[PDB]
């Protein structure tokens, strides 16, 4: 069989340069969940021009100085953990990959995140003036609990520890960036910013995939690992969510000062959590009181928490 | 004579879920190939798969489709409990309400991935009261 006796390219790059080159293969595929992926990420394309954001200048132009600089500060965070993810992140996963479609996948992935940092830049081109823009920027690049986040995952993307690097790039989508998405969900529960909200369900609707396909590939690598190494990894994985945590609630308190959302954030941040560590395989602790927001903002994230002609009936 | 009959992708959520319940299980097979017929009354437990398309197409996995069109094995659900992610919106768990609406039959629970202590207390207790009732 060519393929026990060739290597992909990525492969022969980094690790392997011992065997000749074999082309992708997407007529005979290893895992079926890989084409499963690839088919909902690639239908799923979207740009933010598709969406009419000078409809929400309305609503935009009711909020006061302090509110806009709030939207502003917390999106261009937002952003800078996407441009880490797009630049970094995403694109250190290909050459780790169990498939090659895998591989396709994280390209898609690193593309798309991109898009989703775009985005913010969509809204800030409609809604505010250059001085809120500029002065978001010096406020990203000057605040210390918000540059840590980004600092704590970095380095296991540039390590060759691959399983750490893939844990980081679930963290990311899974978890790290919900604080930031309380605030639209907050707002259009009160009806404002709404198409901005739409770019948000348009960018989770990729997350959601990103975190899922990352655990997926962890679960797969760890469950060939001995019961003790097992129980590293496992250690190693509640220690940094541990650590990041700690370094979001500090940034949240910070973000939402004066404002008196950092409470729901954090909740709402700790719900992911949970649901991050389910997609690792691992049970979350997090107590249904611990991660509860208000049912009015949870509304705005999915109405139902409240065809094919195979149908022979 | 509690059952669940459940379908899970290789991802296998919905299959641990469903290990850490009390009732007796029957997986639906992935492979599209093979079929199953059940004989006994049982509640449904299903991950949804539309993947948030603005479309309930895709919702209910085609092995699950399949299983429900032999009318052997669709008379005996009593009900439909589905999973998935509330990061998909509109689309969340929308496998259950579809399901729901073609049986005719009483969507019991929605849950999200693995589940948590409260869901598998829950299932239980709804699982239980569905056999009875
Ligand atoms: C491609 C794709 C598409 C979807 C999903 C996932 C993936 C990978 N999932 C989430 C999914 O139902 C969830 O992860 C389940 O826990 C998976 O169960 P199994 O692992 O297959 O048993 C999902 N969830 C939801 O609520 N609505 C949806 O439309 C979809 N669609
Ligand atoms: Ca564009
Ligand atoms: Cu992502």
């Amino acid at each position: 069989n060519y393929y026990d006796r060739s290597v992909s390219p990525v492969e022969y790059a980094y690790f392997d340069q011992s065997q000749n080159m074999r082309a992708i293969n997407w007529n005979k595929i290893v895992d079926e969940k890989d084409l499963e992926v690839w088919n909902r990420v690639t239908q799923n394309f979207w740009l933010p021009e598709n969406i009419p954001v000078s409809n929400d200048l309305p609503s935009w132009n009711e909020l006061d100085d302090d509110w806009q600089q709030l939207i502003t500060r917390t999106f261009t965070g937002l952003t800078l953990l996407d441009t880490v993810q797009s630049s970094i992140g995403d694109v250190a996963q290909i050459k780790n990959s169990l498939t090659e479609q895998e591989q396709v996948i994280y390209a898609n992935f690193a593309f798309m995140v991109g898009v989703h940092a775009r985005s913010y830049g969509t809204i800030f081109s409609t809604l505010c003036t250059s001085e809120q823009i500029e002065e978001a920027h010096e406020w990203v690049v000057d605040n210390e609990a918000l540059q840590a986040r980004p600092k704590a995952l970095i380095p296991f993307y540039t390590a060759d520890d691959p399983l750490k690097s893939k844990i980081a790039a679930a963290l990311m989508p899974g978890f790290l960036l919900y604080g930031g998405f309380y605030l639209p969900f907050y707002l259009s529960a009160r009806g404002k910013l709404p198409n901005t909200s739409d770019i948000i369900r348009l960018i989770l609707r990729d997350k959601v995939i990103h975190n899922f396909y990352s655990g997926y590939k962890y679960q797969l690598k760890v469950a060939k690992l001995s019961p003790e190494k097992q129980a590293e990894m496992k250690q190693f994985v509640f220690d940094l969510l541990d650590k990041m945590i700690g370094l979001e609630k500090t940034y949240l308190h910070q973000l939402y000062d004066g404002f008196g959302l950092a409470d729901e954030a954090i909740r709402f941040s700790l719900y992911n959590a949970g649901k991050f560590l389910q997609n690792l395989g691992y049970e979350s602790p997090f107590t249904k009181e611990e991660t509860r927001i208000a049912p009015e903002v949870f509304a705005q994230l999915s109405a139902r928490a409240d065809l094919d002609e195979d149908w022979d009936f | 004579k509690e059952l669940i009959v459940y379908f899970s992708t290789q991802s296998n959520n919905t299959h641990r879920f469903v290990q850490k319940l009390d009732a007796e299980s029957i997986r639906i097979p992935i492979d599209e190939e093979e079929r199953i017929k059940v004989d006994e009354d049982y509640v449904l437990i299903v991950p949804t798969y539309s993947g948030g398309k603005v479309d309930a197409h895709g919702a209910v996995p085609k092995q699950v489709i399949h299983f429900l069109n032999d009318p052997d094995n669709r008379k005996h659900c009593l009900g439909v409990i589905s999973s998935g992610n509330t990061n998909f919106g509109d689309s969340f768990a929308i496998a259950g309400p579809v399901i729901s609406y073609k049986l005719k039959v009483p969507l019991l629970y929605q849950f999200e991935l693995i589940g948590t202590k409260e869901d598998v207390e829950e299932v239980n207790r709804i699982i239980s009261e569905t056999f009875n009732a």
